[PDB]
């Protein structure tokens, strides 16, 4: 077949490492596929180029850090390279699928500079791969957290807006990004690990196209790096919420999650990394002394926990089945938000735990 | 970092809210319970944070609506009110990665702003941000989302 | 008013001193001259790199080793060139594949231009655009009479010719790589050697010592190397052809030569010396004494414990005293010459290592270079 | 880098012979040629057996009768003899960094082998290949050296 590979730095660490990655690189060759490998910088590499341009400048400019982290990552591509030529393979380092399709038919395995998941994914989608698999220290995407719920097991299949779903609330797997235009084409990922002949966890369906019965509860992911703020007694006005969020654009703040339901007032909730907070609540408040809102809220110790999966679009069950887990492990729900496929429910911390297993438990995930 | 594919529109819903639930474990249940056991098959769900009551608010098909507000009504005696709205319009933005790139959220909203169309409900994520607005309104709020984003 | 500047990667080992030497840069061009930057990668970065493919890939080839070594590279340029960035001065960087053509273009725009070897980049880029100076950057503020450790009241040298330098250069000292030196003298480019971390004017390497009046050439430093071993060669026949065995089976083997001596025939052979890096010492002899077998020679001496002191200085052209002094100072102290080596403005000599030290400081007190 | 190769004819070639291997002995013979206002350029010495060995040195031609009596007047000392060479050429191939590249030195070797011209004294380093041989051999060598490393200039020197 055509199998595209995707390796983090943490697979890329050390020269030990880089030839795991290159005798993984080389068994896919020999088993007979064609194979073109994108590479991430070596471990941390690339945040630590982040914090060194940003002493250098503290506004780098996006034309030298183009060259920054384009250089970071040919040290990897380099590296790997020479490893798999060790293993008597042929490399040839790119930094379009034409050009990428003739080293392929000369049967050289094609090394191409990364985001690398959207780089792999898109090469995938260009030259019709029968799977782009996507190599770090995870062998799957499970049920749960394995360090936090003890019958949390591997999925060995998930469609495409289940697992968006859950990359979206919690699960670091994949950049959300990179499995848009995963599913937007049709390119099969497959989560592995570059220390294992395990299969690992398939993300291939659309979930419109999966029978019923396989329609089923998936998962369940938990956040808990993420503030609350709230921003209470906004009028009920076209262009109010334009003012909050064009402030926090501003100063660069970023948002995940924005509720408003409904004095002809109501609030506007949102959810932002915790390093963030501080500098979401010294704008709002300057805001709120102008004629506009009456209060802003600060709070860091939020959890999120969600459960995902295709089953809930067209079972009337699960959202009181999600209610009732929490209530019976005595655990509050503060806060709401859905989506077709998602229930997804803010919390103190502390219980984050406690209702993860409880989910977990009363969904019969881990068989 | 981010990607935006397309935008939805929806008029087949309708809005019940739930006003002065007592924000305490199992009271969320109590109200789901009833409409699961009746076979109404929920989307949206809806909640904020705080008499220290608060108010959930969820759409389903306007088919079972009337329906939904029966086995609300019959069985109300711990909560103030629910209302029935079936006039909502449902407008999403569609993508991947907006997290990181909050001027989209700015911008989503902006554009409906320029085209004076006010927001009732909001519920956003990395991959989606969706409001609900007068049903009316939704053709001119679908509008200026593309001239916005493209 | 053209200034080439090369910052090693000693200069470069921080953010801090990266912005400290966009500042330099930024003010060499405010003083009124076009400049050009060549980097080193940060610090011992480099090395990382060369241990990590030495790690992955032995003998790794040459375009994955350009890959690996031009990205380091790449890290300093991308850096530097944010610093200036931020001290208000503009930066266009390049790489080699780029010529004189449009970097003198960018130069004139008033444009910082920030672009196989950094040394050797730096020199053919002056040499090119025609540079007043090529500066070479780093924490060594000037080449000195002698090592510092070894000698303590050795000076820095205000000026030296290329020459000279490369003398030096060839049998001790390591500041500036040779071929960079060499490009110098050819194409005629001034070099100054000089801090990063000072504001000392450092030293120029800028004449030829063909023209030095004799009345200004004068002493210049003295160097040492105990990183030698000396291989000799008993018993080769006085015949063409027969030094050529000796050398394309060590080249063949990739053993460096330094230094090689023959002396007049005086049997019907002679001897054959070569001083080589200790790491080739045994496998140099390995090769040579299996081919004394099959009679191309009588026997094959080995020796590592050897140091090679020397002096140099165009001084010595012209002046009829200078290895009599030599000489005399190092049998005054009591150190016996083994072996002698010359070139025109330097003297070599080979003795025991133990003696080395002492040998530096009585030649360096002899002729007062402190 | 090679950047050319030199030539010179303006060289006498002395040797003393069976110098005693002894702290001092190099600075009678210096001392003397120097006293007697003998400017020298190449020096050698190289092997010991005996436990002697052999210096020699090259002067310009103007002065090779002068140094070699004043070395002939201080024989027996130590030494077997001095000799005295008055058609000694000398070619340079100049460059550098050339330790790390052996091949250099093998191929100034071969081509002068391939020439048919014998090396009668070899000094080299980093940044010089020299020979020096019969004055007679001259054209051929340098001939033979900008052929064989695709030079052809002499700026060397
Ligand atoms: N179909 C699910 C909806 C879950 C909420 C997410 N849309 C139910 O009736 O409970
Ligand atoms: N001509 C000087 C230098 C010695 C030889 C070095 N090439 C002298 O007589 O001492
Ligand atoms: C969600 C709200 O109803 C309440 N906090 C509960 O847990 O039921
Ligand atoms: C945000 C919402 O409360 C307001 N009505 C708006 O449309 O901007
Ligand atoms: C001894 C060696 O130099 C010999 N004369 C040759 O030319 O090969
Ligand atoms: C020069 C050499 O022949 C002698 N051993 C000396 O040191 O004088």
């Amino acid at each position: 077949a055509l199998v595209v590979q995707k390796y983090g730095g943490s697979s890329l660490e050390s020269a030990e490492r880089i030839r795991n990655v290159a005798e993984r690189i080389v068994a896919t060759k020999k088993a007979g596929n064609d194979v073109v490998v994108v590479c991430s910088a070596m471990g941390d590499t690339t945040d630590e180029l982040l914090e060194l341009a940003a002493a250098v400048n503290p506004v780098p400019p996006a034309r030298e850090m183009d060259m920054l982290l384009t250089a970071g990552e040919r040290i990897s591509n380099a590296l790997v390279a020479m490893a798999i030529e060790s293993l008597g393979a042929e490399a040839q380092s790119f930094t379009t699928p034409g050009r990428v399709r003739e080293a392929l038919d000369e049967g050289k395995i094609c090394i191409v500079a990364g985001g690398s998941d959207t780089t792999a994914v898109a090469l995938a989608a260009a030259l019709n791969a029968d799977v782009c698999e996507i190599y770090s220290d995870v062998d799957g995407v499970y049920t749960a957290d394995p360090r936090i719920v003890p019958n949390a097991q591997k999925l060995e299949k998930l469609s495409f807006e289940e697992m968006l779903e859950l990359a979206a609330v919690g699960s670091k797997i994949l950049v959300l990004r990179s499995v848009e235009y995963a599913r937007a084409f049709n390119v099969p990922l497959r989560v592995r690990s570059s220390y294992s002949n395990d299969p690992g966890t398939l993300i291939a369906g659309s979930m419109e196209d999966i029978p019923v019965e396989e329609a089923v509860l998936t998962g369940v992911a938990t956040d808990k790096s993420e503030a609350k703020v709230t921003v209470l007694g906004i009028s009920d006005k076209p262009g109010e919420a334009a003012k909050v969020f064009r402030a926090l654009a501003d100063a660069e703040i970023n948002i995940d999650m924005v509720l408003q339901n409904v004095d002809g007032t109501t609030d506007i909730t949102f959810t932002c990394p915790r390093s963030d907070g501080r500098r979401a609540m010294e704008i709002l408040k300057k805001l709120q002394v102008q004629g506009n809102w009456t209060n802003v809220l600060y709070d860091d110790q939020v959890g999120k926990v969600s459960l995902v999966g295709a089953g809930m679009k067209s079972h009337p069950g699960v959202t009181a089945e999600f209610m009732e887990a929490l209530r019976d492990v005595n655990v509050n729900i503060e806060l709401i938000s859905t989506s077709e496929i998602r229930i997804s429910v803010l919390i103190r911390e502390d219980d984050l735990d406690a209702a993860a297993r409880a989910l977990h438990e009363q969904f019969q995930l881990g068989g | 970092e981010a990607v935006l594919t397309g935008v939805a529109t929806d008029k087949s819903e309708a809005k019940v809210t739930v006003l002065g639930i007592s924000d305490k474990p199992g009271e969320a249940a109590k109200v789901f319970r009833a409409l699961a056991d009746a076979e109404i098959n929920i989307d949206m769900v809806l909640q904020n944070v705080f008499d220290g009551t608060t108010d959930i608010t969820f759409t389903c098909p306007r088919s079972d609506g009337r329906r939904a507000m029966e086995i609300l009504k019959k069985l109300q005696v711990n909560w103030t009110n629910v209302l029935y709205d079936d006039q909502v319009g449902k407008v999403s933005l569609v993508g991947a990665g907006m997290k990181s790139h909050p001027g989209v959220t700015a911008e989503f909203m902006e554009a409906l702003r320029d085209v004076n169309v006010n927001i009732e409900l909001i519920s956003t994520s990395e991959i989606r941000i969706s409001v609900l607005i007068r049903e009316d309104d939704l053709d001119a709020a679908a509008r200026a989302l593309h001239e916005q984003f493209q």
